[PDB]
């Protein structure tokens, strides 16, 4: 049963089947968030986000839905906005501390483990609650490109392609098709086009939507996280439409 | 059902039981994964089943086998977040033992230390037990090949060989039959590759299914180091 | 990353620095009767003529623990010291034995002192205010 | 808790108004000492046991502040016994050395104990010197005390790698005897303890009389 | 400031009973049987090493030496017993050995363990321990002694007793088989007979754990040279000795 | 738990020493709580010998020496009409010009007077603090504080800091209905002495010629105090009655 | 009915995945009166409608100055507004004292978000229940920010919060191109704000007692107009 | 702290019409032993600030760590961290002076003398000095240690008042600095022939010159 | 032991007029016999028409002025932007100085402004907070030279009450010129702050630079 009565009113409690229902409810909260996807290309990562069209009163350049943790790490999240902001702040702090200590940018697996330990620590006591966000992050290090997805339980994994939010099922189906049709791999620009296509397919929607695409590629951005400029974004949008 | 304050905290039921501990035990089988551990003449071998049904996952990042110290390896049955928590705790414990007492921590002593921590969790109202089962393996400089296991109840004990998971009964029965036939408590082999092959064959016979190179993880502890085999090593071991 | 304890000296003093023994008649002044120190011990005398090793011995274990936490933060991340501190706080907070002074077993397990003895363990150690109610008031902060 | 600092100011106001050797041999270690105990120039005791037992196969002999030496040895022995019970294993000399070093370093040299520690464990035979401030050193033959120079001269005269048990016992006894004859701090008798690998420790009280 | 306190986990029932202590006693009654018999020249402590067939029996021992002259056994929850044994070994040194230069007598160490167990019932952070302990010892001025300690912290001395799943039948057998002229060997034989009726499966030296408090053992001292240094009186019988006694 | 995380989440603030609340309060970062303490907070050097440090650095070129109160003769005595306090008002001269008359008698409140001796800053600061304490006490108890209580408060305060470096000697004089007129002498050594006649400063022996009887009139008492100060040597006179102190000047 | 079982505190999720205490804290904003903020490339303006308990009472202060270059207006719980305003004053004071810097508006928004997020994930406290509008002028020009006590901050050219703020917000959105280019003429921007806040009036009229204005600019320090100082704007 | 062990001698600096110039040698002494050659004592902060440090080398490295951490924390969650929210010389000096005075008040001082030089965002020159006691001051020419006794008299002949600043070109100021460094190498026993120089100009930005050597030395009249 | 004190010897002078006040100081900052700077002001406007100077160890004086200005900021925040009177400022400075009773600031402090009735007022402080209101006070190295000059020129000789601002400025300039001629530590420049009902005005004059 999805509702565990008598075992869902406090964090860090085991059900008779060995389940933790507060973490599952945080997962339910995550599943109602905006659709976000990540694709791992031959030598980089691409992140794509579907966003709702807001009022014209918002400053166009001060509203970015893709967060930069470090010069080589990109991140998006689905769920509670404040929880995502808190987790991104913690990730930036961890990256800064590692770079100060060991004079090198932090490898993606180490960053993922630190974030996962921090998230898991919030499923241990009844005085806190689990984070209501699922985070797709990635980047490039000396060992290559890495893409990870982290869940409210603290469990994280590396992915060839990841999706989260309301339209997670369609996005996952498209990602599986893309993996099947490209056993050899995929390039950064082709990844951008496919990410635009997947976001458009998943959205298909009340009035309109906008698309944000970011990428980090050794060949394209010299292993740095950058937002997609006007020309490439327009090309991706046109490819997605037709 | 606990039917009381034991629905949340670890206190005695009228029958004299701790339901949260038993529920953590139930949680230990969430991943639906089996692991086996056997001892050679001068090596110890652990083999864990790997299930990656999702095509979008990166298999190289899926592992339940951890390197705790130079000579100690660990296999965990249960969810991966608690597994990583326990792995970091065990690493810190081993390093602190070396700093405080001047020699490397034995496998059994580390198992006892983790069991004492689990006892703390069982007795404290505001601390929950971790829903994992830990299996430490090594080649101790005094005891030779060593396997020890700890559970959420705080109980720990050593084994000639062990199996953990939903299908652990069949594997244990097969191990008991083989040991009764051989009338020894260890595997009579001189190379760890042969012990790895024997453990793979035992797992295949017990589970009744065939395994490829990507369906298993293998860790080997010798008197020098504990190391994890890669895909090529497991593929080489399968061909025999 | 300290080894010998540092920053042990007091930087400011006041007549109401000890909040637990403040006089009810004059709240800005301490209550000498309930202090039970002999009645002739001004606070200023505690600022001079101290044995140089006393501060090092009194803060040694805390300094080693802080260094261990800093090492965990550097190598493992914020979560590991956070969890260690949380466990220690939870254990210390729920222990209230007004008739005993010995530490708990679980605290010793957490501090990795299960089979370790120091002189603090061998040597663990009135007219007014040495009863259960004083400890209750101090514990509850009322 | 711990050692008290009370009456330090009061005591300030009131104020204002031995030969020990250790020798390694091919299958173990030997420790030896003299038996003269003095209080200034007066001989307080002609038969005093200076060899102390940290553990059944780990022994030590000290100099400096006698009370500090005894107290530190007993505290480390209690810790060693508890650790051996906890690990269900024979105690190691390295562990006792680590405990002694860290305890002495904690007190910043204010505990005046200087030790020679010899022992046998499953890893082999070990001999160490320990200073009050916390520094430790390893050696094949060591001397300590006011008669340490004469004993060291004898040890440097007649030490070699291939030493049997009897040769090591004789060499240690000769070093203690030289300290006895040429130093006013020593003189009465020779106590020996032999720790051999795979056997029980042998404590010879008044080996030379 | 509601986190500065935690309400008591052990409270009185309307009938006047502490429920958690009773439930811990119930958990003790569900454990493996352990017994003790006091003789004129020694004390015997016995237990059943109930276990997986692939588990090494020698790795886990339910009989623990507390001092060279004091040992203990338990019935109930193993981890609680392990924690209590570590604490008792430490306390024997902190409170007695480093003060008087001697190991404590049996009754005082029993009192320390009992106080530690009692403090677990006056707590808002922990539940009481779920074990019952049998402690056997010898001391110079009191001779041989055997005590039982309950989860509430109460302790009592016994000529012979048993705890665990088969406590009632074992107590009946001991009542019918105890006299004040019994010898240590007779006590060992009676302990084996009593354990025979309790063990359901294999009854050999690999499923029984026996320990004795008898005469001093110079061979276990580890060194020679001091005539006044008494050897340990606690001794755990090996599997071969148990097999030899069972065959005879 | 998140507070622990913040404590372990990161240097600059540590070097600024602003992670401590006392440092933030002393520099008025978080507000003006520094100016809201009933018991003042006194800074000490974080060393093993603060007393030796202060004694060495105070007993040594510019005008930055600690100002010392006048060693001039002061007299206080009690009679059936109240209390007479007389201070020789000879003013020392320096590189400054006085705006008005300099008072060597501190007016603690409209009913209490104190006399300065030793450190001027210590006397002024602690007698103003004593006035604040007396006002709070009278507000709480709805009755005028007795002279004994105020003198004891000052004595306990100075005793808590005994040996730190404070130097002060004061005479607390007051007339209450219960006690009548009362004079106490309190110094930095912790002594608290009730008395009838006090003469402090240079020439105290000459001024101690006080012709004294408990039947003197107000005018006779004022004349006697003036004459005693003149023999010790203008004079400043204070007459303390149950209704307060009255300043005469002479 | 089922919501009643899962709204006890801030550390409890509903089975559908909702955090109800934070939603209630957000709902607490509409219990306050309407405030409006807008800006151009050179100036930023706040307009507040003040309320009184009765005719014998005074009107509540809705505009609080944080620093010579930054201020805010509040709508919601009074204690939370007091706490947050004091915190922002402390942060600006720290910046000025330690670095001789003027605290950036974006930095203040980030600090407020960090402070507000903590109360929504721990037991013992409650989430803040006041919304804020922050105006300022710094090296990046004029800035207007909207702070929501769930721990959210947005940067806008204009907005309105409080009861019946939808009309003012719609008016501001419709006429964005008008006030977006009112550079160097503070009076026109203030008048646009007054008209916007008048769009949200219900059976009430702006007087010299219930109207409050605030302006910051390039050479204009944060200034608050009350009483007769707003008479010419009515 | 409480005693210097490895030290550097002196730093000199002056203002000219469009910017500032600072210079310091590359030696770390160990008493009378000239132990370490190749110690950089000019720390560039941002694109507009240079900090020169004389005194204890370990404390200098601690200050370098503090400056790097300040630069990193400035860019934390700051989009325009290099365009309009970059650090100013005044901010850096205020932080450093606060640290120096606070550590003086703790009886745990940093044994250094620090000069901050740069150009503010409005084009104004910034040049200020702090030391281990927390004493701060500003002047058109600044120097520490031996330089304060020998370099300042030479530099004040070029820039003696504020009105002289607009009349001084970069070439004249650089020549004066080089001559002062040569004089210091002549008459300072703990000095080195190798030095680094930094020019901060409101038009050309930051120019950092390393491996500069004293040249044109008049070792010729010693023959008789 | 580390010595935390220093000396940056300078000279300051405060004079109270009928409806104005003046606080002047030399701008020379020196160490031993060396010149750190020739224009380093020591007299500051602290807001609310109050001028302050703390002569002696420069770091301590800078810290004291900084603390006073921050406290004034908080006073304006907490009391509806009420104007801080000169006597209240003197009390605050007394508390700030006495807060360091056992680790004192090594400075002598002068403040100046207008009282409640509009008359000029000057307050002088001892290093640990003892303070008094005075008509005129000189402090620093050359006070013993400046004071006799003013005493010869003025009667506290046209009375001080009827002097104008310009005459007081001229007297201060002449006294400082004489002190510069006689004292090695005095020279370079002189800065004067004048407080009247219209606010604070600054004037600067050059002095001998040898």
């Amino acid at each position: 049963t999805s509702i565990g009565t008598g075992y869902d009113l406090s964090n860090s409690v085991f059900s008779p089947d060995g389940r933790n229902f507060q973490v599952e409810y945080a997962v339910k909260a995550v599943e109602n968030g905006t659709t976000s996807i990540g694709i791992k290309c031959n030598d980089g990562v691409v992140f794509a986000v579907e966003k709702l069209i807001t009022s014209k009163l918002l400053v166009p350049q001060k509203n970015v839905k893709i967060q930069v943790v470090d010069r080589h790490i990109g991140c998006v999240y689905s769920g509670l906005i404040p929880d995502g902001r808190h987790l991104v702040n913690r990730g930036r702090e961890e990256a800064a501390s590692f770079k100060k200590l060991y004079k090198t940018p932090i490898p993606i697996p180490a960053f993922a483990d630190r974030l996962g330990q921090y998230v898991q620590a919030h499923t241990l006591y009844n005085s806190v609650r689990p984070f209501g966000v699922s985070t797709i992050f990635g980047g490039v290090d000396k060992n290559g490109a890495h893409l990870y997805m982290l869940e409210p339980s603290g469990s994280y994994w590396g992915y060839k392609g990841a999706a989260t939010g309301k339209g997670r099922q369609s996005a996952k189906a498209e990602l599986e098709k893309l993996v099947d049709h490209h056993p050899e791999g995929l390039s950064a620009r082709e990844a951008v086009k496919q990410a635009a296509k997947i976001i458009y397919l998943a959205h298909e929607k009340e009035k309109d939507f906008e698309l944000e695409i970011s990428w980090c590629s050794l060949s394209e951005t010299n292993g740095l996280h950058k937002f997609v400029k006007g020309d490439l974004l327009q090309e991706a949008i046109d490819f997605a439409q037709k | 059902s606990a039917a009381g304050y034991d629905r949340h905290i670890t206190i005695f039921s009228p029958e004299g039981r701790l339901y949260q501990v038993e529920y953590a035990f139930k949680a230990t089988n969430q991943t639906n994964i089996n692991s086996l551990a056997v001892r050679g003449k001068d090596c110890t071998v652990v083999i864990s089943q790997k299930k990656v049904p999702d095509k979008l996952l990166d298999p190289t990042t899926v592992s339940y086998i951890f390197c705790i110290s130079r000579t100690i390896g660990m296999v965990v049955n249960g969810p991966i977040p608690d597994a990583r928590n326990a792995a970091l705790r065990a690493k810190a414990e081993a390093a602190e033992f070396r700093y405080k007492y001047g020699y490397d921590m034995p496998c059994d002593v580390l198992a006892k230390r983790m069991a004492n921590l689990s006892q703390i969790y069982t007795q404290r109202a505001y601390m929950r037990p971790l829903g994992v089962i830990l299996t430490f393996v090594s080649v101790d400089e005094e005891l030779g090949p060593s396997i020890y296991k700890t559970d959420p109840a705080g109980y720990y004990v050593g084994y000639k060989a062990t199996a953990t998971g939903p299908k652990q009964q069949e594997i244990t029965t097969n191990l008991e039959n083989h040991f009764k036939k051989s009338k020894i408590d260890h595997i009579n082999e001189e190379s760890w590759e042969k012990v790895v092959e024997f453990a793979i064959t035992h797992m295949i016979d017990a589970l009744g299914t065939e395994f490829s190179k990507n369906d298993l993880e293998v860790g080997v502890a010798t008197k020098d180091k504990f190391f994890t085999l890669s895909a090529e090593n497991i593929e080489e071991r399968l061909v025999a | 990353m300290n080894i010998v304890p540092q920053d042990t000296f007091k930087s400011q003093v006041s007549t109401d620095q000890d909040k637990s023994v403040l006089s009810s008649a004059v709240p800005s002044l301490p209550d000498t009767l309930r202090q039970q120190e002999g009645g002739a011990v001004p606070l200023s005398t505690q600022l001079n003529d101290r044995h140089p090793l006393e501060s090092t011995l009194k803060n040694w274990e805390t300094t080693q623990r802080q260094r261990q936490m800093e090492q965990y933060r550097q190598i493992f991340g914020i979560a590991e010291p956070m969890k260690r501190t949380m466990e220690m706080e939870i254990v210390n907070r729920t222990d209230f034995n007004p008739l005993s002074t010995n530490g708990s077993i679980h605290r010793d397990i957490l501090l990795n002192k299960e089979c370790s003895i120091d002189w603090e363990d061998v040597y663990p150690g009135t007219m007014v205010g040495d009863d259960v109610h004083s400890k209750i008031e101090k514990q509850l902060g009322i | 808790a711990g050692l008290s600092f009370d009456n330090y100011q009061r005591n300030n106001f009131l104020a204002e108004n031995t030969t020990i050797v250790g020798v390694k041999f091919n299958n173990g270690v030997v420790i030896a000492a003299d038996t003269r105990s003095t209080q200034g120039p007066i001989v307080a005791d002609k038969n005093c046991a200076k060899l102390h037992r940290i553990s059944p196969k780990i022994w030590c002999a000290g100099a400096g502040t006698a009370a500090d030496t005894e107290a530190v040895t007993q505290l480390i022995g209690s810790n060693i016994e508890l650790h051996s019970l906890y690990t269900s294993r024979e105690p190691r000399v390295v562990s006792a050395l680590q405990m002694l070093k860290q305890h002495l370093f904690k007190y910043q040299g204010h505990i005046g104990a200087y030790l020679i520690v010899a022992g046998v464990d499953p890893t082999g035979s070990h001999l160490f010197s320990i200073h009050a401030h916390g520094s430790t050193d390893v050696g094949y033959y060591l001397s300590l005390g006011s008669g340490s120079l004469a004993a060291m001269a004898v040890l440097e005269s007649h030490w070699k790698q291939d030493l049997t048990k009897e040769e090591a016992i004789k060499l240690a006894s000769d070093a203690i005897q030289a300290g006895i004859w040429n130093d006013l701090g020593s003189g009465s008798n020779v106590d020996v303890c032999v720790m051999e690998i795979g056997k029980d420790a042998e404590y010879l009280r008044n080996y030379l009389t | 400031m509601t986190d500065r306190y935690s309400f008591s986990l052990t409270t009185f029932s309307p009938s006047g009973k502490l429920g958690q202590i009773d439930y811990a006693l119930t958990a003790v009654k569900q454990g493996v049987t352990s017994l003790g018999i006091k003789a004129t020249n020694g004390v015997v402590i016995a237990t059943e090493k109930k276990s997986s067939p692939l588990a090494m029996s020698e790795t886990l021992s339910k009989v623990s030496l507390l001092t060279p002259d004091i040992g203990a056994v338990y019935s109930g929850m193993g981890p609680d017993y392990r924690v209590l044994v570590d604490k008792s070994r430490k306390v024997a040194h902190t409170s007695y050995k480093r003060i008087y230069g001697e190991y404590p007598p049996t009754k005082l160490l029993v009192s320390e363990v009992a106080k530690i167990m009692q403090e677990a019932t006056q707590s808002g952070g922990v539940r009481p321990f779920g074990v019952s302990l049998l402690i056997a010892g010898h001391d110079e001025f009191n001779g041989f002694s055997l005590y039982q300690v309950d989860p509430s912290g109460s302790y009592f001395p016994w000529k012979a007793t048993a705890i665990g799943k088969g406590s009632v039948a074992a107590k009946t057998f001991l009542e019918k088989r105890w006299n004040d002229e019994l010898e240590l060997e007779d006590a060992i034989h009676i302990a084996l007979l009593t354990l025979k009726e309790s063990v359901e499966g294999e009854f050999n030296g690999d499923t029984i754990e026996l320990a004795i408090i008898g005469d001093e053992n110079p061979d276990l001292l580890g060194y020679t040279g001091i005539p006044t240094d008494k050897g340990p009186r606690f001794r755990k019988l090996t599997s071969q000795e148990i097999n030899d006694r069972l065959e005879a | 738990m998140q507070a622990i995380a913040d404590s372990f989440s990161v240097r600059l603030v540590k070097e600024l020493q602003y992670d401590n609340e006392q440092n933030l309060e002393s520099d008025f970062v978080t507000g003006a709580s520094q100016f809201q303490r009933l018991a003042p907070s006194l800074t000490v050097p974080p060393i093993a010998s603060p007393q030796q440090f202060l004694r060495a650095h105070t007993d040594d070129n510019p005008d930055c020496k600690i100002k010392i109160a006048h060693g001039t003769t002061t007299l206080a005595f009690r009679f059936q009409g109240g209390i007479i306090v007389a201070v020789d008002s000879r003013a020392t001269a320096g590189n400054w010009v006085a705006s008005q008359t300099v008072k060597k008698v501190i007016e603690i409140n409209p009913f209490l007077l104190g006399t300065m001796a030793g450190g001027a800053a210590d006397c002024q600061f602690w007698e103003t603090w004593l006035g604040s304490q007396c006002r709070l006490h009278e507000l709480r108890e709805k009755e005028r504080i007795s002279v004994a209580a105020a003198s004891k408060i000052l004595s306990n305060l100075v005793y808590q800091y005994k040996g730190a470096g404070l130097s002060m000697g004061t005479m607390i004089c007051g007339y209450t209905r219960k006690e009548g007129p009362t004079i106490y002498y309190v110094d930095s050594d912790g002594t608290r002495l009730k008395g009838d006649i006090f003469c402090v400063g240079s020439g105290q022996t000459f001024a101690y010629g006080v012709n004294y009887k408990w039947d003197l009139s107000v005018e006779d008492a004022l004349y006697l105090g003036k004459r005693s100060i003149l023999a010790a040597a203008s004079v400043n006179l204070y007459h303390v009655t149950e209704d307060g102190w009255i300043y005469h000047g002479n | 009915m089922f919501r009643n079982n899962y709204d006890g505190d801030t550390v409890t999720f509903s089975p559908t995945g909702r955090l109800f205490q934070v939603e209630y804290a957000l709902e607490a904003i509409k219990q306050g009166s309407v405030t409006v903020g807008l800006r151009s490339n050179t100036h930023a303006v706040l307009v507040a409608l003040k309320r009184n308990a009765d005719e014998l009472s005074s009107y509540q202060k809705k505009i609080i100055k944080c620093d010579e270059h930054m201020g805010l207006s509040l709508a919601g719980l009074a204690p939370d507004a007091r706490v947050l305003s004091n915190y922002l004053r402390q942060q600006c004071n720290y910046s000025s004292l330690v670095f001789n810097r003027k605290l950036a508006v974006e930095r203040a928004g980030h600090l407020l978000c960090d402070k507000a997020q903590k109360n929504t994930q721990s037991y013992g406290g409650r989430p803040y229940g006041v919304g804020l509008l922050i105006i300022g002028y710094d090296k990046s020009g004029a800035h207007l920010l909207e702070f929501q006590p769930s721990g959210n901050v947005t940067e806008l050219y204009g907005t309105a919060i409080g009861a019946r703020s939808q009309g003012a917000k719609t008016y501001l959105e419709r006429t964005l191109d008008t006030f977006i280019k009112i550079d160097g003429n503070p009076d026109e921007l203030i008048k646009a704000g007054v008209e916007a806040i008048s769009q949200s009036l219900r059976d009430e009229s702006l007087t010299v007692d219930n109207l409050s204005i605030a302006i910051v600019g390039k050479d204009t320090p944060f200034t608050i107009y009350d009483g007769e100082a707003v008479a010419k704007y009515i | 702290t409480q005693q210097p062990i490895v030290t550097g001698t002196s730093v000199i600096s002056m203002k000219y019409d469009n910017g500032v110039i600072i210079a310091a040698d590359n030696l770390g002494s160990y008493g009378s032993l000239l132990r370490f050659n190749g110690v950089e004592r000019l720390i560039p902060v941002g694109d507009n600030t240079v900090v020169g440090i004389s005194g204890d080398i370990s404390d200098m490295q601690h200050i370098e760590r503090l400056l790097k951490d300040l630069v990193t924390e400035n860019a934390y969650d700051n989009p325009l961290a290099d365009a309009e929210e970059a650090l100013e010389p005044s901010y850096i000096f205020e932080y450093l002076a606060t640290v120096m005075y606070q550590r003086r008040s703790k009886m745990n001082p940093l044994w250094n003398a620090i000069i901050v030089a740069g150009v503010q965002s409005n084009g104004d020159q910034f040049l200020r000095y702090v030391n281990l006691l927390g004493v701060t001051y500003s002047s058109p020419t600044l120097a520490t240690g031996f330089g304060a006794h020998m370099a300042n008299p030479l530099l004040r002949k070029v820039v003696d008042r504020e009105s002289d600043i607009p009349k001084t070109t970069v070439q004249v100021a650089e020549e004066a600095i080089v001559n002062a460094m040569r004089v210091l190498y002549y008459r300072d026993a703990r000095s080195s022939r190798n030095f680094s120089l930094a020019i901060i100009d409101k038009n050309t930005g930051l120019t950092f010159k390393k491996n500069l050597q004293v040249e044109n030395m008049k070792w010729d009249f010693a023959k008789d | 032991q580390f010595n935390p004190y220093g000396d940056n010897g300078g000279t300051i002078l405060g004079i109270a007029g009928e409806d104005f006040a003046v606080l002047a100081g030399d701008t020379r900052n020196i160490t031993d016999y060396s010149i750190n700077s020739r224009y380093e002001p020591k007299v500051f406007d602290c807001g609310d028409n109050i001028v302050m100077s703390a002569n002696g160890f420069a770091a301590d004086g800078d810290a004291l002025v900084k603390r006073f200005k921050n406290s004034v900021k908080w006073y304006h925040f907490d009391h509806n932007d009420k104007k801080l009177s000169i006597n209240s400022a003197a009390r605050n400075i007394q508390h700030l100085l006495y807060g360091k009773r056992f680790f004192p600031y090594y400075v002598h402090t002068i403040i100046a402004g207008l009282d409640e009735d509009g008359k000029g007022a000057v307050y002088s402080f001892d290093p640990v907070g003892s303070y008094e209101r005075e008509q005129c006070r000189a402090g620093g190295a050359a006070a013993s030279l400046i004071m006799p000059f003013l005493d010869n020129q003025v009667n506290f000789k046209k009375p001080l009450k009827y002097l104008s601002v310009e005459e007081v400025i001229k007297l201060v300039r002449d006294s400082f010129t004489s002190a510069t001629e006689r004292h090695i530590q005095v020279g370079d420049g002189l800065e004067i702050l004048i407080v009247t009902k219209d606010g604070v005005r600054k004037e600067f004059y050059e002095l001998k630079r040898d």
